[PDB]
C-alpha cells in the first residue's frame, strides 16, 4: 500500500488532493475523522475517499443589510438531515472537516 | 455381472481422486482426533454406512454459461440423513465423506461439468477460479456413477459440533455448455447426489440428546404448513394472508423488520397494541370551533417513551401521508379510529372520538407535502369527519387504536396499498434489488375499508389486497434467535411450496426479505390449494427458483 | 465397567435375524455405557400401602439417545436397565417395591406387586437401586409403526412415608435413569424423512419468551405482566379452545374487526344534537361468521353496565368505532364515537346484565356526545377488535372482568379447583380513558386487564389435534425459575390453568423471570410447588 512513487511524485492527501511533498510531526497529537480509514475496513467519517463535488438541498439562504448590489451571501442547514450519502448523514459528501473562522465586512479571514 | 444399466446400493462406480486424497492425511486424521476418547459408531459392517442415501437433485441447462456454479456444500455431518440424526446425541466430529452423482441423460447430448475441492481458508465468491485447481471432468454421456471424495482438512483436532471452525468445500461447476442437436423443447437433465460417509469417519462424545449449542440451528421450523393456509398475519395489519404478489424494481420497507442477525430497523416493537404520544400540538382551522378537522402535529425525535429508537411512537405506520382539504376522503393511505387526550394526568376528550387519517407532513401547519425519508421530518394526524370540539393547547397526545383501515373514495379497483414509491425509509438501511431472474415479493391479504364495510373476498365487486412485508409468526421468529452462522451471506435459504397441480420454491436472503422466480409479471397467486411446505437449503441466489403453475 | 446382558439374551438375538444383521451394536460406545435422565415422580405421605406410582413400557423411547436413534431405523429388539435415585433425607421412613409384569397381565389396583420377583427401595437409601427389564414378546423383532406386546415397569409402595417430625414437608422427588442393555440392537435403516409420527407433546406451545417478551391474552392484545390466581372457580368461552380440535363459541382469535350488517338504530331525547346513539341486534342473527350464529367475530364477553347520564361508567368495553348503513353502504361522517359493547336484555327500556348467551341481546351504547343520531332500521358496527377500558376516574379499581361478569353459552365446561390447586388468570397492562399515561411507574396502581389463555398457545393449538397427548385426569405441566424461587403451573385438558397457590388473591410478577421448562402429564392429586420468594 505504500511504494516508492507514493511519496515521490504520485500520491496525493486525503484533505486537499495535493502533491505531497513532506511530513509535519505533530508533538501534541490531533484526531482526524473525515475520510479516514482504520485498518478494520471502517470509517467514522461522511465521505467517500474520492474528491466530487459537495451538493445540498434544503438549506436557508438568506443576505444581511437591504442593498443588494455588492453583498455578502449565506446559507446554512443543519447537521443529521442531509439524505444523501449512504454511508452517515452528519454532513454532505466531501464537507470540510474544519470550524468555521467567523468573518464579517471587507476583510479576508485567516 | 450386471450390464452397467442397473447398480446396486454399495456400489461406487468409478473413483475420482483429484489430488486432496493422501495416506498421511488419513493417518494425522486418525491420530490426532483421539483427544476426544475412544471414536462412537465405528463399526465397518452396520447397514447406515455401508449403502448410498439420498442427498440432493439439481438442473443443468443449455443456457448455463461455463464457470457457474450448480451445487456446493461446507464439510458438515448434515450432508447424509443418518449421520444427521446421529449429531443430535454427539459433540464431535472428525473424517471425510463421499459423494456419487447420477447423471440422468442419454447419448445423444454434449457437455461437460468438472468438481473440485477448495481448502478451507479460501473465500468462496465471485473471483474464485475453479478451474484452476486440480480436479476431475465428467462427461454427459456417463452410464455407470462416478464417485468424488472429499477428505478432511483442518488446522485443529476434532470439530465442534457447536464450533466446527475452517472446513474444505465441494464445488461443482460447467465445463462446457449442454448441447441439445434436435434442439426443440427438451433443454434440461437432472443429477441426483448420494452420499456415504468415509472409513475414517467417527464422533467423540456422547452428551445429551437435543442439547442447546453456541452456534445457531437451520432456519427451517419457522416457517411451517399451518402460516401459509391459515394462521399468521401482516407486519402493518392483523388479517390473514391470501396470496403472493411480485413487485418489480424492488421496495424498502423498513419499519417492523427484522434482519437475519438481531437487529431492527428503528421503532415499532411488533405487537399490535396502541398508539401513545404525550407531546404534541393541536388546532383547528377556521373561526369556529364547529364541524372541524383536527391538526395533531409533532417533529421526529420527540418520542422520549420509545424505548428502542426516539424517531416516531410504538406502532406508527409508516405511510407518507397524503394531502388533503375538504369533505372529499383520501385515497388509499392509513386510516384508524382514535381520540384525544390531554396531558398532565388528564382524562381523554369524550366529545371527539373520530377516525383520523395518519402519515407524515413536510412544512406542517401550512403547505403539506408527501416525504420518504423519515430523518428531518414530522409526524401528523388530521380527521376525515367533523367533529364537535377542538382543542388548542400546546402539550397533547394521541390514543389510535394500532389495527387500521384504507380510506377510499370510489372502492371499485383502486391499487394494492402500500406502494413502494410510498413506503418510508429510515437512515441506515439495505435496499430490495432483483438478482438474477427473481424479483422481490411481497405478502398479500384482505384488510376492511371505509368505503364499504363488507369487504368479502367473492362476488359485489373485486376485492383489494394489502401488502405486508413479512408475516408476524416469522418477525417473532427473528427478534430473538440470532442467524449470523446459520445462512452465509451471499445465498438465500429456500423451501418448496407444494400445491395441487405444481409447485414453486420460495427463498428468504439474509435482509430478511422474500424472492420467487416470477420474472416480469405482476399476477396475483392465490394461496389455497397449497397443502404442505417441505424445506430444501442454502441455494446460491444466482440460481433460479422454479415456477411450476398450472 | 461391567455391563449387563439379560437371561433370555441368546434366544434374543437369533430370532432378530429376521431383520438383518444388527446394527448400532458396539460395546464400547459412550452413548451405551452410562446412565441417563429419564423421569420424575412424586412419594406423598398420602399414598396407601398398595398404590402404584409409576408406570412404563418397554419402548426406544426411554433414553435419550436411543430415541434420537430411532429416527432411522425400522426396527428394535433388546432389553433395557433401569435406576432409581430417591432425594430422601435421614428422618422418613418407608419401602417401595419395584417388579417387571410380563404381558397379558392387567395393571390396576389389583396388582399384587410384592409377590413376583421385585427388589426393594428404601427412603433413606443414598446408592441407587437397580433393575433390568428383558424383551419378553410373542413376536421376533418390534417394527417401529406397531411393535406388539412389552413388558411393563411397575412401582408400588411397600409400607407408607413416615414423617415423625411434623408439618411442612410431606413430599418425596424420585429421579429414574436409563441404559440399554448388552443385548440391544436396531435393525433395517430407513429415511429419517420418512413416517413422522412421533408421540404428539403439548410442551413445545409454551416456551421461554411467551412469557417473558412476546405474547399476548384473549381480550386485548398486550403484554402479559403477572398471573393472578383466584379461588372459587370462572368460565370463560370466547376464544378458549380446548385440548380437542374444537370450541363453544365464536370470535377465531385474531384482533383483526368487529363487522356486522344488520341491526336496528335509535337515540334518546327530541332533539338531535349531543346525544348517546343507541344500535341493538338480538342473538342469533351473525350470518356472515362461519362459525358461529351468536355474534359477530371480535364481540366482546362481559356484561353491560347500566349507566345514565353523562357519567362515563365503571369498567366495560369501549372502542373506537363508527355506524354504517346497508346497500353498499359508506359510514356516516358525523358519527365517529367510543361506543360502550356488551350483553344486556329488555332494551330500549329498562337494560340489564345477563349471565347467559340464550335469550340475551347485544347492545352498543355510546359513551361521549355525537352531534348526529340516526334513527335508520338497517345498520352495523364497524368497531376495531382493540380497545380499552372506561373509567370514571384515574385510580386504580379492579382487575376486569370479575369471574361472575363473564357471559358463557349453555354446554360450557367450568373450571374448578381440585386440591390444593387453584384456576389461575392471566393478567396484562393496559390503557384507559381516565388516565391515558398508564406508564407501570408512580402515580397509583395501574389498570389489569385479565383473559383465559396465551393467545400464542390457542393459535399453536388450533391446527393440532391433542386428544391422546394427555391422558384425562392428568395436567400438562411446566415448572417457571425466577431469580430467587420457582413455581409449577398446570394446563387441564379442557383448556385451563391451574397453581397451587391455594386461598390466595395475591398478584405474582413475571418479572425477574428467566425460563421455564416442561416436566410432563402429572397426575391433579400431587399438589404444584408453590416456593416462592417471599
Amino acid at each position: 500500500l505504500l511504494t516508492t512513487p507514493v511519496l515521490t511524485g504520485v500520491g496525493n492527501d486525503n484533505r486537499w488532493n495535493g502533491q505531497i511533498v513532506g511530513l509535519q510531526p505533530v508533538p501534541g497529537g490531533f484526531s482526524t475523522c473525515n475520510r479516514h480509514w482504520n485498518l478494520n475496513g471502517s470509517t467514522y467519517g461522511w465521505s467517500s475517499p474520492r474528491f466530487a463535488d459537495i451538493d445540498h438541498r434544503r438549506g436557508s439562504a438568506s443576505y444581511p443589510g437591504n442593498n443588494a448590489t455588492n453583498v455578502l451571501q449565506f446559507w446554512y442547514a443543519n447537521a443529521g438531515s442531509a439524505i444523501d450519502n449512504p454511508i452517515s448523514q452528519v454532513a454532505p459528501d466531501g464537507f470540510p472537516d474544519m470550524s468555521f473562522v467567523p468573518f464579517n465586512g471587507p476583510g479576508i479571514p485567516a | 455381472s450386471v450390464p452397467g444399466t442397473t447398480t446396486d446400493g454399495m456400489d461406487p462406480g468409478v473413483v475420482a481422486t483429484t489430488s486432496v486424497v493422501t495416506a498421511e492425511n488419513s493417518s494425522a486424521s486418525v491420530a490426532t482426533a483421539g483427544i476426544g476418547g475412544p471414536p462412537q459408531q465405528v463399526d465397518q459392517q452396520e447397514t447406515w454406512r455401508t449403502n448410498f442415501y439420498y442427498n440432493d437433485v439439481f438442473t443443468w441447462s443449455v443456457a448455463d454459461a461455463p464457470g457457474s456454479i450448480l451445487y456446493t456444500v461446507q464439510h458438515s455431518p448434515q450432508n447424509n440423513p443418518f449421520t444427521a440424526v446421529l449429531s443430535q446425541m454427539y459433540a464431535g466430529w472428525a473424517g471425510g465423506m463421499q459423494f456419487r452423482f447420477i447423471v440422468a441423460g442419454s447419448g445423444v447430448f454434449g457437455g461437460r461439468l468438472v468438481a473440485a475441492v477448495i481448502p478451507p481458508g479460501i473465500e468462496i465468491g465471485p473471483g474464485l477460479e475453479v478451474r484452476q485447481f486440480p480436479h476431475v471432468v465428467i462427461d454427459a454421456r456417463s452410464l455407470e456413477p462416478v464417485t468424488i471424495t472429499m477428505p478432511d482438512l483442518r488446522p485443529n483436532m476434532y470439530h465442534p459440533t457447536g464450533d466446527p471452525g475452517l472446513v474444505p468445500t465441494l464445488v461443482l461447476s460447467v465445463y462446457n455448455n449442454l448441447i441439445n442437436p434436435f434442439g426443440g423443447s427438451t433443454s434440461a437433465i437432472q443429477v441426483t447426489v448420494e452420499t456415504r460417509p468415509s472409513e475414517d469417519f467417527e464422533f467423540v462424545m456422547i452428551r445429551a440428546p437435543s442439547s442447546k449449542t453456541v452456534d445457531s440451528i437451520s432456519p427451517a421450523g419457522l416457517l411451517t404448513t399451518p402460516v401459509l393456509t391459515g394462521v399468521g398475519n401482516d407486519n402493518r395489519w392483523n388479517g390473514q394472508i391470501v396470496g403472493l404478489q411480485p413487485v418489480p424494481g424492488g421496495f424498502s420497507t423498513c419499519n417492523r423488520h427484522w434482519n437475519l442477525n438481531g437487529s431492527t430497523y428503528g421503532w415499532s416493537s411488533p405487537r399490535f397494541a396502541d398508539i401513545d404520544h404525550r407531546r404534541g400540538s393541536a388546532s383547528y382551522p377556521g373561526n369556529n370551533a364547529t364541524n372541524v378537522l383536527q391538526f395533531w402535529y409533532a417533529n421526529a425525535g420527540s418520542a422520549i417513551d420509545n424505548p428502542i429508537s426516539q424517531v416516531a411512537p410504538d406502532g406508527f405506520p409508516d405511510m407518507s401521508f397524503v394531502p388533503f382539504n375538504g369533505p372529499g376522503i383520501p385515497a388509499a393511505g392509513w386510516v384508524g379510529f382514535g381520540a384525544i387526550w390531554n396531558s398532565n394526568s388528564g382524562a381523554p376528550n369524550v366529545t371527539t372520538v373520530q377516525a383520523y387519517e395518519l402519515g407524515f407532513a413536510t412544512g406542517a401547519p401550512g403547505n403539506l407535502q408527501p416525504t420518504t425519508n423519515t430523518s428531518g421530518s414530522q409526524t401528523v394526524a388530521k380527521s376525515i369527519y367533523a367533529v364537535v370540539t377542538g382543542t388548542a393547547q400546546n402539550p397533547a397526545g394521541l390514543f389510535v387504536m394500532a389495527s387500521g383501515v384504507i380510506s377510499t373514495p370510489s372502492a371499485n379497483a383502486i391499487t394494492y396499498t402500500p406502494q413502494p414509491d410510498r413506503i418510508v425509509t429510515t437512515p441506515g438501511t439495505p435496499a430490495a434489488a432483483p438478482v438474477g431472474k427473481n424479483t422481490p415479493i411481497m405478502f398479500a391479504s384482505v384488510v376492511r375499508r371505509t368505503g364499504d364495510v363488507n369487504a368479502t373476498a367473492g362476488s359485489a365487486n373485486g376485492t383489494q389486497y394489502g401488502t405486508g412485508s413479512q408475516p408476524l409468526p416469522v418477525t417473532i421468529g427473528l427478534s430473538l434467535n440470532n442467524y449470523s452462522s446459520a445462512l452465509m451471506p451471499g445465498q438465500f435459504f429456500v423451501w418448496q411450496l407444494t400445491f395441487a397441480s405444481g409447485f414453486m420454491e420460495i427463498g428468504l436472503s439474509v435482509d430478511g426479505y422474500f424472492y420467487a422466480g416470477t420474472g416480469a409479471s405482476t399476477t396475483l397467486i392465490d394461496l389455497t390449494e397449497l397443502i404442505d411446505v417441505r424445506p430444501v437449503g442454502p441455494r446460491p441466489s444466482k440460481s433460479t427458483l422454479v415456477f411450476n403453475l398450472g
